């Protein structure tokens, strides 16, 4: 399992389109009924929420400003509008109705 | 009505991470809340919203004794079936509705959601009977039925799946149901929203 | 949509056990998906376990619920740890959800 984040971190301007990517050996099915590919966002302090992709392109979850994609090998989640309030740690995870596997994580710092 | 401050909970049923099959759906009963159907209506109905009996606009207003929640997976073309009057592998052998039926039946598009690449098998549905269901009937027991000419303690002289994938055409892609069956004033009234 | 509460935190000497709580809000179900999930303090974040089974990691950690309340029954048959992490409990039937709690041990 290589589950990596490649990223540190991302440039601090408000205002400004960023993105992060995780790449794996596993790039395909992971799941018993779906996909194998999803995001968390962990706020300081905070549990973490979900954000989610798969295999083809999809892209789910509450927040509507976020896009997910993907290719190759490697797994892409970028923000477009940044306001400041992504501030904190953004992680990869394989599992679906599936438990999971999971990647280290990576800043995102904004000032 | 009387003093009523619970909400239903129909995102419980609709919001769903797991659908049942086709035989043994899942069956939930809502009581004692208030209902919305502003949000089942015009948000997220997608492909179709057919009722019976009802007005969908006023609905809101009607008042229920019960409400009860019908959901499983079938395939596209079979959307259909789940209708009054309506004959076929599904109406008459997994999920029958009787033909007085005052509810709504809500379905949409889960190809996203439900299908995979090397296909999705874990959806299955009956497929043979001695006779048909009966409406709101559930019989999930395996009976090896394919005698043929020959009454068999093996195999063969059950149920079967469905194969989900996400580039069969558009009538095999799977979609979720939600019928909402109404019990309509049997009882003093229960469940409504603005009245 | 769905809120899963817990006990802020639990403290205890090793060589003790401790249960750690979970609710989540709702009506019905015929079944049950749920995780605990653990963060070890400074790193990422690892399965625990699925409804009563075990991430690959035994004998410690071992749990067993209930229903969708007291849901949770996390249990550690033993302290001797530097398992000093934050455990959530994950909601896995509407929209995935986490929530969390804090248990230590101290010298
Ligand atoms: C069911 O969930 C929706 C929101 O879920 C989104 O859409 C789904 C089809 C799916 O793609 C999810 O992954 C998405 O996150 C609820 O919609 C909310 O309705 C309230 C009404 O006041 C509105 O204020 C919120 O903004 C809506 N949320 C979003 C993200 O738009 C819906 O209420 C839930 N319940 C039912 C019965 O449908
Ligand atoms: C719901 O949407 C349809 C168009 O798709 C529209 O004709 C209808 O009037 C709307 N219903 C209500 C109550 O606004
Ligand atoms: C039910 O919803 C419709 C949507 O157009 C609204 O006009 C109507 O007033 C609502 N019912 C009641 C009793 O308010």
């Amino acid at each position: 399992v290589v589950m990596t984040q490649s990223p540190l971190s991302l440039s601090v301007t408000p205002g400004q389109p960023a993105s992060i990517s995780c790449k794996s050996s596993q790039t395909l099915l992971h799941s018993d009924g779906q996909t194998s590919f999803y995001w968390y966002l962990q706020k300081p302090g905070q549990s973490p929420q979900l954000l989610i992709y798969d295999i083809s392109s999809r892209f789910s979850g509450v927040p509507d400003r976020f896009s997910g994609s993907g290719s190759g090998t490697d797994f892409t989640l970028k923000i477009s509008r940044v306001e400041a309030e992504d501030v904190g740690v953004y992680y990869c995870m394989q599992g679906t109705q599936f438990p999971w596997t999971f990647g280290q994580g990576t800043k995102v710092e904004i000032k | 009505f009387p003093n009523i401050t619970n909400l239903c909970p129909f995102d419980e049923v609709f919001n769903a991470t797991r659908f049942a099959s086709v035989y043994a759906w899942n069956r939930k009963r809502i009581s004692n809340c208030v209902a919305d159907y502003s949000v089942l209506y015009n948000l997220a109905p997608f492909f179709t919203f057919k009722c019976y009996g009802v007005s969908p606009t006023k609905l809101n207003d009607l008042c229920f004794t019960n409400v009860y929640a019908d959901s499983f997976v079938i395939r596209g073309d079979e959307v259909r079936q789940i209708a009054p009057g309506q004959t076929g592998n599904i109406a008459d052998y997994n999920y029958k509705l009787p033909d007085d039926f005052t509810g709504c039946v809500i379905a949409w598009n889960s190809n996203k959601l439900d299908s995979k690449v090397s296909g999705n098998y874990n959806y299955l549905y009956r497929l043979f009977r001695k006779s048909n269901l009966k409406p709101f009937e559930r019989d999930i027991s395996t009976e090896i039925y394919q005698a043929g000419n020959k009454p068999c303690n093996g195999v063969a002289g059950p149920l079967r799946s469905y194969s989900f994938r996400p580039t069969y055409g558009v009538g095999h892609q799977p979609y979720r149901v939600v019928v909402l069956s109404f019990e309509l004033l049997h009882a003093p009234a229960t469940v409504c929203g603005p009245k | 949509q769905v809120q899963l509460v817990q006990s802020g935190s639990e403290l205890k000497k090793p060589g003790a056990s401790v249960t750690v709580s979970c609710k989540a809000s709702g009506y019905s179900f015929p079944t049950h998906a749920m995780n605990w999930v653990r963060q070890a303090p400074g790193q990422g974040l690892e399965w625990m376990g699925w409804i009563p089974t075990y991430a690959g990691f035994t004998g410690r950690f071992v749990f067993s619920l209930d229903t969708s309340v007291s849901t949770a029954y996390l249990q550690i048959s033993s302290l001797k740890a530097d398992d000093t992490a934050v455990y959530y409990c994950a909601r896995g039937h509407v929209l995935e959800w986490f929530q969390g709690t804090l248990v230590t041990v101290s010298s």
